[PDB]
């Protein structure tokens, strides 16, 4: 119904409680609008998003169980209704070149933050895995 | 109410 | 500045980042994707750590910019517009007046009022928010 009920209802489903909020991370880095890598870190730290995106238990490695869903939420967040994983994948190559995110060789739809994300976020991979109750693969 | 886009050359909307 | 972890903790100690109406959450509710100016203002107006430069007047949805420069600065930082200032912000607020969302209070400077039916959208009444935020009326 209203926004108050919208907040209530979603709270009952344990949504909107990411460890690393994208807007909060953008404020920390001073980027202004959220960027794709911050958007992914929010989903990856949102227990309600583990069905379509989650960590693998190996450091900063993560997988996209439903790559089409993560793209839909990225399009709805940036007013790109025609956003699909095909386009979203194009934008990920930027993060490959800057050594921020790398594809796990020999695994499809699997990536890893190869930057010193521990020094940036102040979290270890095992710490977030425990908070998020991640089951290693 | 509806919140139509606010995007002008003297006041451009941000995106990325 | 430390890590993001320290960043969140430092700001929590200052009672920041606890707005009643977060802009990002409101943007998801309305489906605007990126946050819009009116959502940003509602976040500041429901964030007690921001009352030194923006606050409710105690009269309905009326609010004042005690420091318009700080509001413009924070909007610029939030949207990566380093050249943002009151002049551009004022032009933006002028666009909202055409759509009958925000009107300016005549006789007072930097005082505006949400004219749309905000109570029905948010589920909060004006006086309810004032009580939560400990608004001292002008």
């Amino acid at each position: 119904g209203t926004f108050k009920d919208y907040v209530r209802d979603r709270a009952d489903l344990n949504k909107d409680k990411p460890v690393i909020p994208a807007a909060a991370l953008a404020g920390y880095t001073g980027s202004g609008p959220i960027q794709l890598w911050q958007f992914l870190l929010e989903l990856l730290t949102d227990k309600s998003c583990q069905s379509f995106i989650s960590w693998t238990g190996d450091g900063w490695e993560f997988k996209l169980s439903d790559p089409d869903e993560v793209a839909r939420r990225w399009g709805k967040r940036k007013n790109k209704p025609k956003m699909n994983y095909e386009k979203l994948s194009r934008g990920l190559r930027y993060y490959y070149d800057k050594n921020i995110i790398h594809k796990t060789a020999g695994k499809r739809y699997v990536y890893r933050f190869v930057c010193d994300l521990q020094s940036l976020l102040g979290y270890t991979p095992e710490e977030l895995h425990a908070m998020l109750d991640v089951k290693p693969d | 109410p509806s919140f139509d886009s606010f995007d002008f050359e003297d006041f451009p909307a941000a995106l990325w």
